[PDB]
């Protein structure tokens, strides 16, 4: 997609192992 | 099929097949999608008899935009996989979602470029998206400058330790040669981007960007004390092709308003 | 791009 | 004696109770064993699950991953649609729903990251905008980061990180597992030992205590043999914490307080095997050589006795109960026993479609490497028969067969299953729920009723993280299966539909099947040819709906289907209070809109087929009561729509203002007014007539527009509003506006004279 959507609300912690 | 069309001077029909294939959900790698788009772009830029100029241009334009986004995505994927500070567990996950169909610019920004602080790619993304937001653009410029400065500082430090006998942190590839001063590596970053976006972009608002770079030069002693040309920021943007009148025009504004560090003596 | 870490002052009240 | 809407409301109340009597887990997983499966091909319309889309890992993550010097790791934050990757001392998060995500990088850490998790925050600690806490464990320390995952217009959470100054030195014990409780408690475990640690943190800094602390709850000492953990698992509904060890030992801990953790049960594999030997059916699939590879807590809302599922590497699901020694002093259990075993299916996955005793010897799930269970029993098993390709077995309870089974002593753990193939090279890492936790009721009876919630909550979706991307798997409802099956009957005979319909009747019963046809006919499942499918669904509703008969009458299955569908559309409303007293609405307005739209589309469907559907047009005693019953339901539908419109009108104004200028009896009547009473009982109608008579009074004080609020009340909620009241409202309009203009001399003689008219 060439359309950007910023959404800091609900991301996935880039610096943690997964649940 | 496309090879058949082209040898028959039916370039537009080939560009159509290639483009659709690049947008499709077939199992095609990103790099192959880059090749398909690049070919379509070429084939749609030349006349094909029986087809209107308008129809050619519209296809050539869709291929050009998708190719720009694709290259961004490819730059991301490559960098992320090679990044020492990214856990292996995550890399495999990144490779799954980026080595396939081309993603939107929003996703590329939010889920990848912004998370990994690849500010140069963030800027290329604001360019490809016609992103009208001067403040965010400048915030990104400020982060890119500072990030690059810290990295250059770090590399010069490591070098200074080699030339003194010390030991570098575990798993740090030494520098066998004086790395560039921070203002040299910073301006390298500005050039790479400039050539990629062509100065005509909204990510090069000279009225905001030139004062910031000048600010950096002063606030980080990138001047005569270290053997740099005190006019280096001006040289940089002139060679880059900023028109002389606009330069002086901005510099005037800097002098009249006496802002941030441009004060006193 | 290194994620901007907003300050503790905003984070925890009061 | 009893009017239509009150008669139909009686049917709704009895239908609600029927759905809430769906068997609880303990009742069809009684002590014993089962191997009941109906397997479906993954490409079949009857598949219980199917892959809807996939999201590749970003290329930049591949660059970092292949740039890994020592250690890498991947994980899922399925609750917010994010994944993460750690490379040595660096961490990268990204929104996997986004087509070109930007990487949220965090590289402050100095040592190798060994675990990452996203947990709830401790209340009263952080600003309300902080939705989660990010726990990052390294070989040297654990780090807490504030997280704000606010939703965006696109439907994917925007993630921003906050520093906290909260951190503690790890110590000598590895941290590979982090879990969080509803209240923000953070528990840690790893591959050094079986000890469980907890991280405390608080807002205030003290001279005698730091902002962040760590303690070992296990208090170990003396001689200790080698043993470490394979996972940690939380059950907030019981205040329990479970650990699984490498020796397949299951330990249960109870949170007797906000800062206490007490070990209350320790059950080794020998104990499980002894229980298993005392069962009637022993099996070579569970021996002292067998390993338990995963646990899955079962909440108290789902089952009272069965606390825990344990998965063996041979594919056996062990269901364990736990019981307290007493009934009073949360109460901690003190015993755990293996009670029930679900043995593996026999059918293996095949490229080509292949063609009653307890099966306790199947190897189809051998070896099981990873396993997950989600309420009401969705089971994912990663079978690793070959070292390059994972096969995914996915099963669900056969809700349709469980609901129809009679008597209760004949209940068994019937399941629908399927095999989902992942491509060569896909190694599954983690599977997490992306939608809200499933719950059809608030207690075990009724909890697992998938049929009841088909139209109240979206189908469950699950993110399957592999080393190449994230695959989305979606649970399919009856209406999804019914619509898909009918879609294959579009090009076939009159007898082709009847054959497919008979499959549904034999599994779900006639009422549930006809209710699915009605739903599909009304457009349900279309959020996913469609006119022909809906027309086929209409044809099935008419042709196979049955008829009324003398046994007091037995109404047709067509009638019960209409009552069942309508009830399920309003089940979240019926018994709920309308308001919550600063007065507000119990049900969000957006939910009231969708419910009303669904009711109206049902009404529209009955009107467009008043001539072809039996019982709608007037017709001997049997068809008579069939007509009366159907008529009463339709009168309840219009009353439901009027009632919902009235509530929406009410909260468009300023209810708190209206509530203030009100008498006590009417405040109390409004306090405990339910939607049922509003829809079907005179006091709700009488009270509605009072509220409308009061809102217009207030509307005149604001004086925006009287004649617009008039036509608003006149038409939509007609039959509850009165045209003699709006003309009165028009009169009180000029009267109050004559008191507004009171200072003017020539304007009143037109206002007062027209008020008099």
């Amino acid at each position: 997609h060439k359309k950007l959507v910023i959404n800091k609300d609900m991301r996935t912690d880039l610096f943690s192992p997964p649940n | 099929l496309c090879r058949f069309y082209t040898t028959r001077s039916r370039f537009f029909e080939a560009a159509q097949v290639q483009t659709n294939l690049a947008k499709s959900d077939l199992n095609i790698s990103l790099k192959d999608r880059i090749i398909l788009l690049s070919r379509a772009k070429g084939n749609a830029s030349v006349n094909t008899i029986g087809i209107s100029r308008q129809q050619q241009q519209q296809l050539n334009h869709e291929a050009s935009e998708l190719l720009e986004i694709a290259h961004i995505q490819d730059d991301l994927l490559e960098r992320l996989v090679a990044d020492p500070r990214i856990p292996e567990e995550r890399k495999a996950e990144i490779e799954e979602f980026l080595d396939g169909p081309i993603r939107t610019l929003t996703d590329l920004f939010n889920d990848y470029a912004d998370q990994a602080n690849y500010y140069d790619l963030c800027l290329l993304i604001f360019h490809a998206a016609d992103f009208h937001n001067p403040r965010t653009i400048m915030d990104t410029w400020n982060n890119l400058i500072n990030q690059s400065h810290f990295e250059a500082e770090q590399r010069r430090e490591y070098w200074e330790i080699v030339q003194a006998g010390g030991d570098l942190p575990a798993g740090v590839i030494a520098p066998i040669a004086e790395p560039p001063l921070p203002y040299v590596y910073v301006s390298q970053q500005i050039q790479l981007i400039a050539h990629r976006t062509s100065l005509d972009s909204l990510i090069f608002p000279v009225n905001s960007l030139l004062p910031v770079v000048c600010a950096y030069a002063i606030n980080n002693g990138q001047d005569a004390s270290i053997g740099a040309d005190p006019c280096w920021p001006i040289q940089l943007f002139l060679n880059l092709g900023v028109p002389h009148a606009l330069m002086v025009q901005v510099l005037e504004n800097v002098l009249d308003t006496q802002e941030a560090p441009f004060t006193g003596r | 791009r290194k994620a901007k870490l907003l300050p503790m002052e905003e984070a925890l009240l009061p | 004696d009893l009017p239509p809407v009150a008669k139909a409301a009686q049917v709704v109340n009895q239908t609600l109770q029927l759905d809430d009597s769906y068997p609880d887990l303990d009742s069809y997983c009684r002590p014993g064993a089962s191997s009941d499966y109906e397997m479906q091909s993954s490409d079949s319309s009857w598949a219980p699950f199917h892959v809807v889309r996939h999201h590749n890992i970003p290329d930049k993550v591949f660059e970092h991953l292949n740039a890994g010097e020592v250690f890498t790791k991947l994980g899922l934050f399925a609750e917010i649609g994010y994944a993460w990757a750690s490379i040595d001392s660096s961490l990268f998060l990204w929104d996997y729903t986004h087509p070109n995500p930007e990487l949220i990088g965090y590289e402050e850490a100095t040592h190798t990251i060994t675990a990452v998790a996203l947990v709830p925050p401790k209340p009263g600690v952080f600003v309300k905008t902080i939705t989660h806490v990010l726990v990052v464990a390294t070989t040297s320390e654990i780090i807490l980061l504030g997280v704000s995952a606010t939703p965006t217009p696109s439907g994917s959470k925007s993630l921003t990180l906050y520093s906290t100054r909260m951190s503690v030195h790890r110590g000598g014990s590895d941290v590979s597992f982090i879990v969080g409780t509803k209240d923000g408690r953070i528990f840690l475990g790893g591959e050094s030992d079986t000890d469980i640690h907890e991280i405390f943190y608080q807002q205030e800094e003290r001279w005698f205590s730091s902002r962040c602390g760590k303690i070992n709850h296990s208090h170990p000492f003396g001689s200790r043999q080698q043993e470490w953990l394979r996972g940690l698992y939380v059950d907030d509904t019981r205040n329990l914490l479970y650990s699984l060890s490498n020796r397949s030992t299951i330990r249960t801990y109870h949170m007797e307080g906000p800062e206490k953790l007490t070990k209350v049960i320790e059950k080794d594999k020998t104990s499980c095997l002894r229980d298993f030997a005392h069962m009637a059916d022993s099996s070579p699939l569970f021996t002292d050589k067998t390993n338990i590879v995963a646990l899955s807590p079962i909440p108290a809302t789902e089952a009272s006795k069965l606390h825990l599922m344990a998965l063996t590497d041979t594919g056996c699901r062990l269901f364990l109960s736990a019981t307290s020694s007493a009934s009073y002093t949360a109460l901690a259990p003190q015993s755990m026993q293996l009670q029930f075993v679900k043995f593996p299916p026999r059918e293996s996955p095949t490229r080509i479609r292949t063609l009653s005793q307890l099966d306790k010897t199947s190897r189809a799930l051998d070896p099981s490497a990873l396993g997950f269970r989600f309420s009401p029993g969705y089971f994912f098993d990663v079978v690793r028969k070959h070292p390059n390709q994972d096969m995914l077995f996915v099963s669900a309870p056969d809700t349709g067969r469980i609901k129809v089974t009679q008597p209760a002593s004949a209940l068994k753990y019937f399941e629908q299953g399927t095999w989902i193939e992942l491509e060569n090279g896909n190694r599954t890492i983690e599977i997490g729920l992306t939608t809200a936790p499933f719950a059809a009721a608030k207690q075990p009876l009724g909890f697992g009723n998938e049929l009841a919630v088909q139209f109240d909550q979206v189908p469950g979706e699950f993110a399957v993280l592999t080393n190449t991307g994230v695959h989305i798997v979606r649970r399919r409802r009856l209406v999804d299966i019914f619509a898909k099956a009918l879609g294959n009957c579009v090009s076939a005979s009159d007898d082709a539909l009847e054959r497919e319909v008979r499959k549904f009747i034999n599994q779900y019963g006639r009422v549930e099947t006809i209710a699915a046809a009605l739903a599909v006919a009304c457009g349900q499942g279309s959020d996913l040819m469609d006119r022909n499918t809906e027309n086929l669904a209409r044809a099935a509703f008419i042709e196979y709906g049955g008829q009324p008969r003398l046994a007091s009458v037995r109404l047709s299955s067509r009638h019960d289907a209409l009552a069942l569908y309508l009830t399920r559309l309003v089940r979240t409303l019926w018994k709920a209070k309308v308001v919550q007293v600063d007065i507000s609405s119990t049900i969000p307005t957006s939910k009231l809109v969708t419910i009303q739209e669904n009711v109206e589309r049902l009404r529209n469907f009955l009107e467009a087929n008043k001539s072809t559907i039996q019982g709608l047009a007037p017709p001997d005693i049997a068809n008579q009561k069939e007509h009366q019953a159907l008529h009463a339901l339709q009168k309840l539908m219009e009353s439901i729509s009027e009632g919902i419109s009235f509530v929406l009108m009410l909260f468009d104004e300023r209810v708190s203002d209206i509530y203030a200028r009100l008498d006590a009896v009417s405040q109390q009547q409004l306090k405990d007014l339910t939607y049922e009473q509003l829809f079907s009982q005179t006091p709700g109608k009488e009270l509605a007539k009072v509220l409308v008579k009061a809102i217009v009074n207030r509307n005149i004080a604001s004086g925006a527009n009287v004649e617009t609020v008039a036509d608003a009340l006149r038409r939509r909620c007609g039959s509850f509003c009165s045209p003699d009241d709006v003309v009165t409202f028009k009169a009180q309009e000029q009267l109050q506006r004559a008191s507004e203009q009171a200072h003017n001399s020539p304007v009143l003689r037109a206002l007062l004279a027209e008020s008099l008219r």
